[PDB]
């Protein structure tokens, strides 16, 4: 018998660290009564299979923890101390603030007259790392109370790929799933460091490996992935688009492009109108003064019933497929093995091993995650990848996928409860100004009259009104619709997004902040800035684990306390595994999981905490009025409570949505209370309840689909790994989408080996197929507008096909492929004084800022202090020894880490100059460890692309010297 | 007996394992530095039965071989450690014989620490300069017992680490010896006919450790 376990109760968990979302035991003392005494991995998950990485696997070491926050500390205005103080005291003093803040800021109308209900004194950062139901609570406490800058991580490593992705498929998420990795022919590893930052992928990366699939590394540093990769080719930094623009024109070139799959399922047969062109590096319609695109002339030629037409034989000179060939022709090799750095060699070896994947007995998948797509064009290359994986027949098949790497546990599910300034939950938008009704929010999305387009969109209306009977069942939706804020139609969207939220704060702008389960202090570029600008809040409430750089900033290097006039709350959360609820992961598996020990000390899960402090405020305002007070008196908190707690279940099963009346929908009769069984069911008039369309099929009467852990699969789900008894996904358990392009219009899979979906007596057998209809009756895209993979792209800002432009301000002068160096639709200083390009990347044993990993002495130990990487050339050119002490300095700031000099980094040749590059974690912070040093991010400019307001993290200009000691 | 296959090829230096064997022993950490390398604790201690070590080697061409070695006792089927530690006293080292683990106990405290760990022809044996007892990897031996695999070898996400019945475990060395080396030419598998632990290297053990083989 082991001694350790003996006594101890089991329950599962999910890991609380990145999207990946393995299992994890628990096994807690006194049956359940007491702490936690071991975490390991869960045996019979599949996904992991009781393997865990270092922080997974040190997870005891986070919540067994004698540095938690163990009650709620106050700081008082110019105070140089925490006062602990009762949940009932900081929860009431909160509620006052917030009600005081918003009763003085409150705008009913903007200055044109138009009805916003909104606050902007207040902001809101976070969180991935909270559960999906406090996620979908909060966003709904934050609206009620009249909250527009709302935002958290997704802003900058997950907004860039949800439009890209949507204008390419239809939906933003990564198309397939883990599992699916194993089934891989070729695997192309690109802006990921996957074997470190996603490490159980590669337990599916190398089973692929075992059955003959190449392995290749793209990345400009040799990496713990690259170790074990078939094929590391090295890029220079920001050089992606002409690597992947040279892959297009070699599939095209060669005809390796699969025809049949191209010609049905993507618009290549489309006929682009006579008014888009594409000369000197702009596209037509270019409006020079402001830097803008009249995406109108890039429309498509329409049919007499406005349907794009297409020439199915792919020969008019018009057809996207003909403009696409057009456009890559100047991608040669020479010029991409020029600016990439990448040899012609490696090119043609890269290149021949993933085209190969456009035969159907072939599958190739490409990996990316953060990368470096945050600046102004990252989103074209994600177009690219999308774009090469269409005309290899890779969309909707068994180790296929655009597999877009979610990064934190819940960033899936946090995005999909609307915690960014322009959506609600399920991925409908927040409104603007000029949407004074729910008949003009409406009437905006796009219709479709081709009867073998599904676009499922159309149904948008029933999934705003069963959202808002979510929150205000009591009311009609055009009712409701008024008790919610609205951006200004007139303002770029970016004005609401996370770069402006700082900005703003700097400016004296907010009154208050919620820095609810996030770091900022350590997370925000331009570190010492950020620092500077919370000082400028009446008020901050952090809710953490751990006292941290932003719940103390006002006692942070050169700060002076008797100066600092921002009231601090610190609330402290409890741990994963002390709750219960469910965490969405990269493949969208909705996973659920069991609270094991109590809560330690005194503190609380999310939900409780927001529920409590909302209830407060409601109680407030029942007693003194105030500004507008229906949004927050009437929102629907009865169904989220239960034995006076917060209650995941009960708002997971409003997620997924119940009936509010006896309805007749699809045929089939449903009665009141009901719950919804699939957002098919979901209606317009009132009768459904939903806080999340995307949730409807997650907990229906059946009971809850997230908590299954059934591995049952017949042969063909079994052969490549869909698990659809193990919890669930959305949308309705389709575990790879677009499915139905993985077959022909007969329904037989073009690679029976490895079927996805197969037509068989009348019926679709294996996942769960991704849009109902015959074989050949319907376009595959369904959430597209016209049904078909877009290889032209004509929303996109920067115009319908991918081109290069370079992101790397300072280094280069010259653009081989146009006179247009940088974007056209997009002020970096380049002092010379800083000459090498600093980046900033993770190590697989710390997490995010580090606030956790910080505080778990096994990964210290394991990586005790902020480093730097330089190559040989640069350690060389500088006088720096290996393990020496150098200061790294920027316009921004400067630090000290320990220098670590490796052959792993190497200089790019950039027109003739070697620029070196410097590689550091953002991982530290000036609050622990003792020496572990501070934030890389004292280096980052807060500058940011006009498009996406994505501070720049992954190039910014710094000196390296060397810190001399003593002789 | 028992036998890992530890298939060093397929390692990613996630460091789960090192991690993994501290928390199912909740062994404490070791105040650590950076001294210009991602390896940390840098040796094996009284308190760390298992580290990974990294090791850069030069290659022509884009990138290097990155060799990582996470190093453990071998649980050798003839352990000298124990033919030294029986010169003094019997019983501080002794010999699971179901699982072949070879396992310290609070004896160790009263032999000669420095001569047994000398005896070790992979150094492996840590003493605590408090107590002057000795520590290594015990096998998980007690996990192993109950069913359960060694905490480093249920936690590696690659495949890595095996674990199983020798006889089994040694086929599948020699099949995995055959198929890496197409890959590998230089592959080898350490000492696998005198020790429970067999690594498969992809080149020069020594290159990985200097201990590395006998
Ligand atoms: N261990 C660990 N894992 C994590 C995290 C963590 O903190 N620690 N964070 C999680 C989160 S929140 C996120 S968003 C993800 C991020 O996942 P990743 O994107 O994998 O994280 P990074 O290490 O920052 O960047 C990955 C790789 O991009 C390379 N790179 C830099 N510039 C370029 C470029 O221009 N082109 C190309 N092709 N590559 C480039 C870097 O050298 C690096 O190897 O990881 C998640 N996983
Ligand atoms: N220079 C540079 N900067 C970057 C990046 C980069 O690559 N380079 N990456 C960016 C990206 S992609 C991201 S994801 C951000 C991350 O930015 P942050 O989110 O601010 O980083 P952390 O605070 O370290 O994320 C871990 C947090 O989760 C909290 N947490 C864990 N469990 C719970 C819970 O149950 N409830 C609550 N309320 N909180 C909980 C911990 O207290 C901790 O604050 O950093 C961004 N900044
Ligand atoms: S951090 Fe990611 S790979 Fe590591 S144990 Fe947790 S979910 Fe798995
Ligand atoms: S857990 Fe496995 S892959 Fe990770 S370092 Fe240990 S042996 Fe290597
Ligand atoms: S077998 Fe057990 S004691 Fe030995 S290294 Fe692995 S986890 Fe540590
Ligand atoms: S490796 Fe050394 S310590 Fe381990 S059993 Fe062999 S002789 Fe003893
Ligand atoms: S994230
Ligand atoms: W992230």
């Amino acid at each position: 018998e082991l001694q350790k376990l003996q006594w101890a109760k089991q329950t599962t968990s999910i890991c609380c660290y990145c999207a990946v979302g393995c299992g994890l035991i628990v096994h807690t003392a006194k049956d359940g009564q007491g702490r936690a005494v071991n975490v390991e991995g869960d045996p019979d998950h599949p996904i992991n299979e009781g393997s865990l990485c270092p922080k997974g696997a040190s997870i005891f070491q986070l919540g067994e923890n004698d540095q938690r926050g163990t009650q709620p500390l106050y700081r008082a205005p110019f105070s140089d101390t925490w006062k602990p103080v009762t949940w009932d005291f900081a929860l009431t003093e909160i509620a006052k603030r917030i009600k005081k803040t918003r009763d003085a800021s409150f705008t009913e109308k903007n200055a044109a007259g138009d009805l916003v209900n909104r606050t902007e004194a207040i902001a809101s950062f976070g969180s991935a790392a909270m559960d999906n139901e406090e996620c979908w609570a909060y966003g709904n406490i934050l609206r009620s109370l009249g909250l527009v800058y709302i935002e958290h991580q997704a802003r900058i490593x997950h907004s860039p790929t949800v439009p890209a992705l949507a204008e390419s498929f239809g939906r933003g998420a990564m198309t397939n799933h883990w599992n699916d990795l194993a089934n891989s022919d070729c695997i192309l590893i690109m802006g990921s460091n996957a074997a470190e930052n996603h490490p159980i992928a590669f337990k599916w990366v190398l089973r692929a490996k075992d059955k003959g699939a190449t392995l290749i590394h793209v990345d400009p540093r040799f990496t713990r992935t690259s170790a074990r990769c078939d094929v590391y080719a090295p890029i220079r930094s920001g050089a992606d688009i002409p690597f992947l623009g040279g892959l297009i024109k070699y599939i095209l070139d060669n005809k390796l492009y699969f025809t049949d799959y191209v010609r049905e399922y993507t618009n290549a047969s489309l006929i682009v109108g006579e008014k888009f062109s594409f000369k000197d590096g702009l596209f037509s319609g270019y409006d020079a003064a402001n830097k803008k695109y009249d995406k109108s002339m890039w429309a498509f030629e329409l049919d007499a019933n406005g349907v794009p037409k297409r020439d199915p034989a792919l020969k008019h000179p018009r057809c996207v497929i003909n403009l696409l060939k057009k456009h890559y022709e100047r991608y040669n090799l020479d010029k991409v093995a020029a600016i990439t750095g990448t040899s012609k060699e490696q090119l043609q070896q890269v290149y021949k091993a993933y085209a190969a994947t456009g035969k159907p007995d072939k599958a190739g998948t490409i990996m990316y995650a953060m990368g470096w797509t945050q600046h102004s064009v990252g989103v074209q290359n994600i177009r690219a990848m999308a774009m090469i994986q269409l005309l290899l027949g890779n969309i909707g098949v068994a180790g296929g996928g655009v597999n877009a790497l979610r990064g934190e546990s819940n960033v899936q599910g946090s995005t999909d409860q609307g915690l960014l300034a322009h959506i609600w939950p399920g991925y409908n938008p927040v409104p603007n100004s000029k949407a004074a009704t729910l008949e003009l929010y409406n009437a905006a999305t796009p219709q479709s009259k081709d009867p073998m387009s599904v676009n499922w969109w159309q149904n948008r209306p029933k999934y705003v009104a069963s959202y808002l009977k979510a929150l205000y069942p009591d009311e009609e939706p055009a009712a409701a619709y008024d008790y919610l804020p609205r951006i200004d139609a007139g303002r770029k969207l970016t004005d609401y997004f996370w770069l402006n939220i700082f900005e703003k704060m700097d400016k004296g702008e907010f009154k208050g902040l919620f820095a609810w389960g996030m770091n900022p202090a350590c997370g925000g570029a331009n570190a010492n800035k950020n620092r500077k600008a919370m000082g400028k809040l009446e008020w901050l409430v952090n809710v953490n684990l751990f006292e941290n750089e932003t719940s103390s900033f006002w006692k942070g290097p050169g700060m002076n306390p008797a100066e600092i006039g921002t009231e601090v709350f610190f609330l402290p959360c409890c741990v994963s595994i002390e709750k219960e609820g469910s965490v969405a992961n990269s493949g969208r598996w909705m996973q659920w999981r069991y609270r094991g020990p109590k809560p330690y000390a005194e503190t609380k899960p999310d939900g409780d905490i927001m529920l409590d402090m909302f209830k407060k405020v409601r109680e407030l305002y029942a007693k003194e009025g105030g500004a507008y007070p229906a949004p927050i008196a009437k929102l629907n908190i009865a169904d989220w409570e239960e034995h006076n707690e917060f209650s995941p279940t009960k708002v997971a099963k409003l997620m997924n949505g119940y009936f509010l009346k006896d309805t007749e929908v699809g045929g089939k009769q449903f009665k009141k209370g009901q719950q919804v069984p699939s957002f098919a069911f979901l209606t317009a008039d009132g009768s459904t309840c939903s806080g999340n369309w995307l949730h409807a099929g997650s907990f229906t009467d059946a009971g809850n689909l997230m908590a299954r852990r059934d591995k049952t699969q017949t042969p063909e789900q079994a052969r490549i790994g869909l698990f659809p008894n193990w919890s669930f996904c959305w949308p309705v358990n389709r575990r790879i989408l677009y499915n139905r392009a993985s077959v022909d219009k007969t329904g037989k899979p073009w690679n029976p080996a490895k079927a996805v979906i197969e037509w068989k007596d009348g019926k679709w057998v294996g996942d769960v197929v991704d849009g109902g209809g015959d074989p050949g009756t319907k376009h595959p895209f369904i959430m597209q507008t016209h049904g078909f993979g877009a290889l032209y792209g004509p929303g996109r800002e920067e115009g319908p096909f991918p081109e290069h432009y370079e992101p790397l301000e300072c280094p280069v002068s010259k653009n081989p492929f146009s006179k247009q160096l940088h974007n056209p639709v997009a002020k970096a200083v380049c002092d010379p004084r800083y000459p090498f390009i600093g980046t900033t990347y993770r190590v697989t044993e710390h997490w995010q800022t580090g606030l956790m990993t910080r505080r778990c002495a096994w990964l210290v130990e394991a990586e005790p202090q902020i480093f730097c990487e330089i190559s040989k050339e640069l350690a060389k050119l500088r006088g720096i020894g290996n393990g020496d002490t150098v200061k790294v300095s920027s316009l921004r700031g400067a630090l000290e880490a320990v220098a670590i000099v490796t052959e792993r980094i190497r200089p790019f040749k950039i027109e003739g100059v070697d620029v070196h590059m410097v590689g550091l974690p953002w991982h530290y912070g000036w609050m622990v460890p003792k020496n572990g040093g501070d934030t890389a991010n004292l280096l980052t400019p807060s500058a940011g692309d006009p498009n996406t307001g994505i501070p720049e993290t992954k190039a910014f200009m710094v000196d390296v010297r060397k810190v001399w000691s003593h002789p | 007996g028992k036998m890992f296959f530890v298939d060093l090829s397929r390692c990613t230096a996630c460091r789960g394992c090192q991690i993994a064997c501290k928390q199912w022993k909740n062994l404490p950490a070791e105040e650590t530095r950076n001294t210009g390398s991602h390896q940390n604790p840098p040796d094996l201690s009284y308190v760390t039965l298992k580290t990974v070590r990294f090791t850069e080697k030069s290659r022509k061409g884009p990138g290097i071989d990155w060799l990582f070695f996470p190093e453990q006792c071998r649980h050798c089927v003839e352990p000298p450690c124990k033919g030294q530690a029986d010169v003094d006293l019997e019983g501080a080292v002794v010999k699971d014989e179901t699982t072949g683990a070879v396992l310290f106990t609070e004896l160790t405290a009263k032999v000669d620490g420095e001569s047994v760990r000398s005896a070790c022809p992979y150094d492996i044996p840590r003493i605590d300069p408090v107590t002057k007892r000795l520590s290594k990897c015990d096998m998980c031996n007690d996990r192993v017992q109950n069913g359960l695999l060694p905490a480093c070898v249920k936690t590696c996400p690659t495949g890595t680490m095996n674990f199983g019945d020798e006889q089994e475990m040694l086929a599948l060395a020699e099949k995995r010896l055959a198929e890496v080396k197409k890959t590998y030419p230089g592959a080898v598998l350490g000492d696998p006919n005198d020790v429970r632990v067999v690594y498969l290297f992809t080149r020069d053990p020594k290159d990985f450790y200097e201990h590395a083989v006998a």
